[PDB]
């Protein structure tokens, strides 16, 4: 804390000298920021232990200058593919090529790309490699899948705590609780099951006093860290249901509705990194993956967050207000905003964006450090949603057999079939399957008010789990209304802007952006960051330095046709699996 | 898929509402053949139409 | 026809080197026959086919693959894409409902008979009577409804870090109970190690269809450092004969081979088309297996 008087005294009463001192300090801080922004990435390949033990084993390092090209995207709750092109004379390229036919090696490889000294990390398993010939010149194009693909291969059986081919009761597994706790708990229960179900599950997995200290978790390749059921600060709850559904498909709707983010970190204990906050966090091996559900948007918080703003008065704080039945949520602006700044904003060397106080607004004008590719807005579509089908609470097959045959036998013993005088008691239940309270229709009053006289009427929505709406009516309706809403998406390319992706702003964290277009110069579009790709090309023909491209917000409308088809195909395949497993045998 | 209210977002009258876990995950290992069998045998015994038919058969028809 | 001859008693060539030729291996099935590994024949004494001693013969016999297509500085072919990817999922789950336990005929007739017997004994008059399976409709889809298999060979290949499991739906949705082993092997057909090689035979001496036919095993090399000696042995999967007589661009009749298949290196359009085909067939099957209300 060098005061102005102290600086002036050090400069011997010369105001110009003192201000030059201050300017030099500011210049050195700016230079440090620029060096951090322009630092080269650290690409390292690791392998499984050939003897079959735990802990990833260091294979080698690829130099950024020795790459041909690279592309690594970070996406919000979505798996992404990283691409790295090498010359075939490169030693790691040779190692990868010899890997398939090397009998002394395990076939799985992990890439870790570190930006800003490991603060930002892209880690993923090898997907494949290809030997490609450009004009008789051969190069190895290596494709990795980011570490969020493990949630596709993790699936939740109806009873994750019992053997699967023996008895899986009930028909579907349903867990309800605070959103972050329930998502993390589902993931942890499936991790426990797939690691072997060796020990007994306590009531709350994340109540660390319930787990014995003698237990060894070092063989686990994946961990989940979360707070306990009582200590979880998630304002909203969630109901997750599964019948052998993949975990990511189970949790996608809840993550979207609560605006939560899945963060994965591969703890390289060879680099000195440690982990804490989950069972067995002290004995984890090198390269073990850790998952954490975070609230980077802070939209559901009590104090709210920034949903809009203008370039002349900054952001505007709004809080969610829920209407009748909590299906509908609107925004009420905080007229007298008195939220305190985070304590992190008063710490030297801090650069991140706190969820409660977003700060990053990226302005586009005649002199702009970024380029804005496209900003697209689209209104909401359907005022009402219908979700349903059959209601098992009324016409389950067990009821249809037992209760109806008992009622028929009672009617028969009273003599109803001998003469019609007797009054029956529900002997026609099998005739009304799928008709009694089989649907839920909700009209979004806020959406209708926003849309007006001419609007699309209704949409039928089938959930990820086909027979869970009766368990959670409200969750089903909110998941249905997740589909046809107002959508804004903005594409930015940060060429030499002072913004440092990962450091200044992270995935899932709200930021504002402007577009230099007449009529919306003042407006700031506030979206939670959804994608950021770091790409480079070292080719002689076209040479692109390592550059970041951001995509803030998401929109099904402006999504490309190929991506739309792929997403639809994935959802259709998952729904087909769910229906096929819900088929009743003849 | 989020419930803005608390546990009140669930439906107590649902078919599988008794099997929705909130924080009692130690009960998952207790869903074996014997316990589920006992629970459902209890329900079937408590079934009302069959009980009324039993009353009619054994008291009215059979004296 | 069996052109790969992989399941034969004498085995076939699954690998090789440009300095030692091909290596003979035979399939060895583990416990339950779900998993098959390769065991090399150290003393290979398989006799040559009689067709190899006949004048004018050019074809490849299944038991004795011979054709290795070599790429080097003076290669007569043009290699385009040699891509390898490792196996993905260690374990597979295939299942759903097991009709042998909760078929609708059982749920109606047997449960009605058991309930009638319990009623006549007086179970609903007083809880003393011991019942005999009157709760079967309550346990539909829960008794022996799944088959889970962990591929130990795949786990050994992959190592400590691997994808865990995958649910697989068969072409016929109600047949795993009829053939558990076949269903498990069909499920394990999906996420396996894949190698695919693309070659263009411009003026090479190789005669597609005559020297090598579709489905027959051939070896190929790529002139890339670290893998010159290796010979990737795959059964031929595609060969296209194409020509263009246009004055602007003119190409004589040329053949392009694709040896081995891979879902990973397939184009996105072809992947979407195949997935749409499988989804349409599965939707037809589910719709036809629907039980009427």
């Amino acid at each position: 804390a060098n005061n102005w008087t102290d600086i002036l005294a050090a400069s011997d009463g010369d105001e110009w000298a003192a201000f030059k001192t201050i300017e030099a300090q500011a210049d050195e801080v700016r230079a440090g920021h620029q060096a951090l922004r322009r630092a080269k990435p650290l690409i390292r390949l690791w392998m499984n232990n050939p003897d079959g033990s735990e802990g990833l084993v260091y294979v080698g390092r690829v130099d950024y200058d020795d790459t041909i090209r690279g592309s690594f995207p970070f996406k919000n709750n979505t798996p992404s593919q990283g691409v790295l092109e090498l010359r075939d004379d490169n030693y790691l390229a040779v190692w990868l090529k010899q890997l398939p036919n090397n009998p002394e090696l395990k076939k799985n490889v992990v890439i870790t790309v570190d930006f800003y000294g490991g603060k930002k990390r892209w880690s993923g398993l090898l997907d494949k490699w290809t030997i490609k010939s450009k004009e008789h010149v051969k190069y190895l194009e290596v494709t990795f899948n980011d570490d969020l693909t493990m949630l596709q291969y993790l699936l939740c059986p109806p009873n994750p705590a019992l053997p699967i081919p023996v008895l899986q009761f009930p028909r579907i597994f349903g867990i309800a609780g605070p959103a972050k706790w329930a998502i993390s708990t589902l993931i942890f229960i499936n991790l426990f099951r797939v690691q072997g179900n060796l020990w007994t599950l306590p009531d709350d997995p994340f109540n660390l006093e319930s787990w014995d200290d003698i237990l060894d978790w070092s063989d686990w390749q994946c961990f989940v860290k979360s707070n306990s059921f009582l200590l979880d600060d998630s304002s909203v709850w969630t109901f997750l249901s599964s019948r052998m559904n993949p975990v990511d498909s189970i949790i996608a709707d809840a993550l979207d509705d609560a605006q939560l983010t899945i963060t994965y970190r591969r703890v390289l204990t060879d680099d000195g990194e440690t982990a804490e906050g989950f069972p067995g966090a002290h004995g984890i091996k090198n390269g073990a993956l850790v998952f954490e559900i975070v609230d980077n948007s802070n939209a559901t918080a009590l104090e709210g967050t920034f949903f809009s703003g203008t370039i002349v008065d900054g952001f505007a704080r709004s809080v969610l207000l829920y209407g009748g039945g909590f299906v509908e949520d609107t925004l009420s602006v905080v007229s007298d905003d008195q939220t305190l700044q985070p304590d992190e904003y008063y710490q030297s060397g801090w650069l991140a964006t706190m969820a409660k106080m977003p700060w990053l607004v990226v302005r586009d004008n005649e002199w702009t450090p970024i380029e804005s590719s496209d900003l697209s807005w689209g209104p909401a579509k359907n005022v009402s949603v219908i979700v349903g089908g059959d209601n098992p609470a009324a016409d389950a097959i067990a009821k249809l057999i037992i209760e109806t045959t008992g009622n028929l036998l009672g009617y028969f013993l009273l003599g109803g079939f001998s003469s019609a005088g007797t009054i029956a008691a529900d002997i026609i239940m099998p005739f009304l399957v799928g008709t009694i309270a089989a649907w839920l229709q909700w009209k979004n009053t806020g959406r209708a008010t926003e849309l007006g006289w001419v609007h699309y009427w209704e949409l039928y929505q089938q959930g990820a789990e086909t027979n869970s709406w009766s368990l959670a009516a409200l969750a089903a309706l909110r998941g249905g209304f997740l589909v046809g809403r107002s959508e804004t998406v903005h594409l930015m390319a940060l060429h030499d802007s002072w913004i440092i992706p990962g450091l200044h702003i992270d995935i899932g964290q709200r930021m504002g952006s402007t577009v230099n277009s007449k009529g919306v110069e003042n407006i700031v579009w506030v979206n939670q960051l959804e994608e950021m790709t770091a790409a480079w090309d070292n080719s002689a023909g076209q040479t692109m330095p390592l550059s970041w491209v951001l995509k803030a917000g998401k929109s099904d409308r402006a999504m490309s046709i190929g991506e739309r088809v792929a997403r639809l195909a994935k959802k259709m395949s998952e729904a087909l699996n769910n229906v096929g497993v819900h088929i009743v045998q003849s | 898929m989020t419930m803005p209210n608390g546990s009140g977002g669930l439906d107590p009258g649902a078919w599988l509402s008794h099997w929705v876990n909130q924080a009692d995950l130690s009960s998952l290992a207790g869903r074996t053949e014997d316990e589920v069998r006992a629970y459902f045998e209890n329900l079937v015994q408590a079934d009302s139409g069959w009980g009324d038919a039993s009353n009619t058969f054994f008291n009215l028809i059979l004296g």
